[PDB]
RNA sequence: AAAAUGGAUAA
RNA sequence: GCGAAGGCCGGGGGCUAGAAGGCGAUCAGACACCACCGUAUUCCCGGCCGUAAACGGUGCCGCCCCGCGGCCGGCGCGCGCGUCCCGCCGGCCGCCCAGGGAAACCGGGAGGCUCCGGGCUCUGGGGGGAGUAUGGCCGCAAGGCUGAAACUUGAAGGCAUU
């Protein structure tokens, strides 16, 4: 049975969001590489260094489809940022509402303006 | 049976004045509870007064500024000695400087300080502060 | 750094005076801020009554030390917080630190004869901490403080030099005796009297969190 | 307005839930067939415009942050910081996150916004504990404990939070004369959806 | 709404007990009934809990009930 | 007006004064924590902008666990008149 | 201390409930601090599902189901694990699971 | 299904 | 005056359970628990007795007291016209806002108290001895009600947390 421990999870997390087009989905060798990558970051130890590489491989798997929270990619923001600012084409929500529900109108009655009094009606 | 009618009437006016309610209300009116509202309004513990003359026990408006804490009616209502008002005073007034304890003399409804300038007692109705 | 935005203002001087902060009920909870507000004396300090405290577990029971400590000045100031640290002196230290967070104004007042400058109590006031009632009523010129010997100290530091108390309670402990006083003695401004109904201030602009620096 | 108030309409904001409290009744406009109940649209204008006007009185409008834990909402609350200069506390609360001298998320805000408080109950208790005065736009059933004020609004639909958001803002920004001053809004109804 | 107990909305004291109100009074009015030769008014307690009879006839105007009285014939509200 | 408790001179004694609540008029609290000096702000309208100065109220601890702060409100500004009856 | 505030029993305003006895026990508890769940089977198990059915000549021939309500006592149900032992928070909740 | 006991005195 | 159950008196009854009694197994011993048998009893009518964890371990009338409720009994007003909706009173209840309390927790009070005072009634004063002794009284009895002292001892006891 094999469950990570905290320190190779947390860290593992960081060299996935620090690169993910670096890492590889399936090629545990060449995230290898980019965890003991000086700079890019130290494993003291390589089993360490494996144990981390095994993780950001199946990370790698994760982000690649459907990625758990946690973890942020330079395309991640900026992709989610187009969908979330986009409005409907045209709003085409307001038109007229018709169909009216029935004690509504009294409440526009009481207000000074009728919403189109028997028309929507 | 309504044994005592203010005893309520003061303890629903207070209960009023924690919950805030601006407008109290007291249901059965006695003309011991009007004075002890006139006193009260007249100190300014209490903002007004009125009664609703309906034809039976005569329903009591009371208006409150706000500004009450506690006010409670003292029955058994004892005789109290001219001399030693101050003994029933230490017990029921927060601090000699402000209160008033209302009680009831020949020459009429009169507080705690009008009682010891004339050097008179009397059966204690109340306590307003 | 100064860490709330009250610290900093007070380091600022944006707010000034604690009786102003008081004012404004402003939640203080930096240590450092007191000791910056009121450099006078300091603040003279008791250290009532370090109990000892036990939860038995297993093999051995566990020994924490709970202590609490009366930290004040005589301008109407009484600041009564506890800690508990399985070191004995390290409780007294964080009790102190809790006693300067819940200093607490107290009114003082004046007797029938107002001859001079307060040392009575303001009414009879009254607060009650755990089964201990206590009120503190208010006692003429030449009483001084009757209490119970530790209850009375407590009462110098508040700086009322002119009070009459009766606690009734389990009053041998010293942890909820000098509690419900603390109780009492906070109390002095909630209460209100008919100078007090006078309505007016609404400043408005005034707001200690509406102040920047 | 004739057209917010039809987009108002739109936006099922008049409808309620099943009852209502002492204060609420005064927001209480009519029973439907089937029984929830119905808010006068007069009552959302004077508590919208009136939450407008108290919105401006804390400088730093990071201070006035906005709390929420609606799915259906968070995301007006999103625009609603972005159009005004607001900061979202939302998703899982942090409970004392306005407590803790050394919290990760340090919040002292001056005023409060909230979705409503039963959504989430620590947003509001956290009010009391930090002197914060705190308001929340409620539907009929309304536990209005510690908010200054509250505002009538179906809080449903993603539509209707976005609505009451949209005229909020309109007249926040407007009241303050920033944009707009009752000229069309520079967004749109529909932006603040989820 | 600011409405105190001095002045409480009619429908309220109406809504409330009749003895729960800020003037307590009758809930009960007079009700009319129409008989045979009568298009005038031909008043009756509204709760008669005891028999009325057709004036002049045996029948009776009234049914009984514990709450306002019912009828069998054509009739007319309060006092007209 | 002369608020606060005096010596025989007359002048104020008791250090520092507690504002009041403006509904139920209790001294807001010295360490109370929901009583707030909140502000509300009047408009210009025709200006339609905010004129840097306005009315604050303040909302009693007690009202705000009660609820009726809410409905307090609308009556406090009905006197002041900003909010509509 | 009071475990319960209904003080194990559901008798409300009598002062006195009709006894029964356990199924299991044969304990007298009042109808109040009775188990009492409603049994509705199938009479032969439901491993003999359709074999049954199948060997059964009349058409349309639906297995008989009892539908009797079993009424157990306190004791004898905590035993037969009928109903366990909650927690102080737990206790107030009811929804039948 | 069957199971009873444990000196005092401090720790 | 009434008062569960058990008891008891004089008639009856007599199915079932079943104080006692026997019996089997049960264990060291069980004369206990578990079976089996069974008298009193259970049942009935006229009597006594007078007790209960007779409980909400919360006297009795009185009044104010916050919302969400369920049930129940009348009793209304509008809706489409339903065994609807809002409720008005008398209860039955669950959650609980204040507020109280050592707390468990009551909150239609165990809230409106040391900021103590509506009225009437009972009852207690550390823990044993002690409901004991005696003096009555009531009862066919069994017993009930009232009710000691000498003497001893430092804890007894409530709710909580580990």
């Amino acid at each position: 049975g094999k469950v990570r421990t905290k320190t190779i999870k947390r860290a593992a997390r960081k060299i996935v969001e620090n690169n993910y087009e670096s890492l590889k989905p399936k090629d545990f060798q060449n995230n290898k590489a980019i965890c003991s990558k000086r700079n890019v970051a130290i494993i003291p130890s390589k089993r360490l260094r494996n144990k981390v590489a095994g993780y950001v491989t199946t990370l790698m798997n994760r982000v690649v489809k459907g990625p758990v929270h946690g973890i942020s990619l330079r395309l991640q923001e900026e992709e989610r940022e187009r969908r979330d600012n986009y409005a409907p084409k045209k709003s085409e929500f307001d038109v007229e509402n018709i169909t009216v529900s029935g004690a509504t109108q009294q409440m526009i009655d009481s207000i000074g303006f009728k919403c189109m009094s028997t028309s929507l009606k | 049976v309504r044994i005592n009618v203010l005893r309520d009437a003061l303890k629903s006016i207070c209960n009023a004045q924690r919950i805030g309610k601006k407008q109290v209300i007291v249901r059965p009116s006695s003309k011991v509870i009007i004075e002890f509202l006139q006193l009260m309004q007249k100190n300014g513990y209490i903002s007004d007064f009125a009664v609703v003359d309906n034809h039976r026990s005569n329903r009591i408006v009371v208006n409150l500024i706000g500004r009450l804490n506690k006010a409670g009616v003292i029955s058994p209502r004892f005789d109290i000695p001219a001399n030693d008002i101050e003994k029933w005073v230490v017990n029921l007034l927060p601090s000699r400087l402000f209160g008033h304890i209302i009680l009831t003399t020949s020459q009429g409804i009169m507080d705690h300080i009008e009682a010891q300038h004339r050097q008179i007692g009397g059966k204690v109705i109340g306590y307003f502060y | 750094h100064p860490s709330t935005k009250l610290g900093r203002l007070v380091k600022a001087g944006k707010i000034e005076s604690l009786y102003d902060i008081f004012k404004y009920s402003l939640p203080i909870k930096e240590t450092e801020i007191i000791d910056y507000f009121f450099p006078k004396s300091e603040l003279a300090e008791e250290v009532c009554n370090i109990m000892s405290v036990q939860k038995q577990t297993t093999a051995g029971q566990r020994t924490r030390f709970r202590a609490h400590v009366i930290v004040g000045n005589r301008d109407g100031f009484i600041g009564y917080g506890a800690g508990v640290s399985k070191e004995v002196a390290n409780a007294i230290k964080k009790a102190a630190k809790n006693a300067r967070l819940n200093i607490v104004p107290v009114r003082r007042g004046f007797w029938g004869g107002k001859l001079g400058d307060p040392h009575t109590v303001s009414s009879k006031l009254s607060g009650k901490c755990g089964s201990v009632r206590v009120r503190l009523i208010p006692a003429p010129r030449g009483a001084g403080i009757v209490a119970s010997p530790t209850v009375a100290k407590v009462l110098e530091f508040a700086g009322v030099s002119d009070v009459f108390t009766r606690q009734s309670g389990h009053s041998r402990t010293l942890m909820n005796s000098v509690g419900a006083v603390y109780n009492a003695l906070k109390s002095s401004y909630s209460i209100l009297t008919p100078d007090l109904w006078k309505k007016e201030q609404l400043d408005h602009v005034q707001d200690i969190r509406t102040m920047s620096l | 307005k004739e057209a917010d108030v039809k987009k108002m309409l739109v936006a099922t904001t008049h409808l309620g839930v099943r009852n209502i409290d002492r204060r609420m009744q005064f927001y209480i406009f009519d029973r439907q067939k089937d029984g929830t109940f119905v808010f006068n649209l007069q009552k959302v204008w004077a508590k919208i415009v009136f939450a407008a006007r108290i919105l401006v009185t804390i400088d730093d409008p990071a201070e006035i942050a906005v709390v929420a834990n609606r799915p259906d909402a968070q995301r007006a609350i999103l625009k609603f910081c972005k159009y005004t200069h607001a900061t979202a506390f939302p998703g899982r609360f942090i409970p004392g996150n306005f407590t803790n001298r050394m919290n990760p998320n340090y919040c002292e805000p001056r005023l409060l916004l909230v979705n409503d408080p039963v959504v989430d109950r620590q947003a509001i208790l956290e009010a009391s504990y930090v002197n914060i005065p705190t308001i929340s736009l409620c539907n009929s059933d309304a536990n209005l404990k510690f908010i200054d004020v509250a505002i009538p609004c179906n809080n449903k639909t993603p539509m209707s939070i976005g609505l009451i958001y949209w005229l909020l803002a309109r007249e926040v920004l407007r009241l303050k004369g920033s944009i707009s001053r009752t000229e069309e809004w520079d967004v749109k109804p529909d932006l603040f959806v989820a | 709404m600011n409405v105190d107990l001095l002045y409480p909305d009619p429908v309220e004291e109406q809504r409330k007990h009749k003895l729960k109100r800020l003037v307590q009074g009758p809930n009960s009015y007079f009700l009319e009934i129409k008989c045979a030769g009568c298009q005038d008014i031909v008043v009756v307690y509204s709760h008669a809990n005891t028999p009325v009879f057709c004036p002049g006839c045996t029948s009776q105007i009234s049914i009984p009930t514990g709450g306002k009285c019912a009828f069998t014939s054509q009739v007319e509200r309060y006092r007209q | 007006d002369d608020i606060g408790m005096k010596n025989s001179s007359g002048v104020v004694v008791d250090a520092y004064i507690p504002r009041k609540c403006s509904a139920t008029n209790r001294l807001i609290g010295p360490k109370d924590h929901a009583a707030v000096q909140l502000s509300v702000a009047r408009v210009n309208d025709k200006g339609k902008m905010i004129e840097n100065n306005y009315v604050t109220f303040a909302f009693c601890g007690a009202i705000r666990s009660r609820g009726g702060v809410d409905s307090a409100f609308m009556l406090l500004a009905q006197e002041h008149g900003l909010m509509e009856r | 201390p009071v475990k319960r505030r209904n003080n194990g029993r559901s008798k409300y305003n009598c002062g006195h409930t009709n006894i029964v006895r356990c199924q299991n026990c044969h304990r007298c508890v009042p109808k109040d601090k009775v188990i009492k769940r409603f049994t509705i089977r199938n009479i032969v198990d439901n491993t003999i599902a359709d074999d049954v059915l199948n060997a059964c000549v009349i058409q349309g021939f639906a297995i008989p189901k009892l539908y009797n309500k079993v009424q157990y006592c306190v004791s004898c149900s905590i035993h037969n694990h009928i109903v366990r032992v909650r927690s102080r928070e737990d206790r107030k909740i009811r929804t039948p699971p």
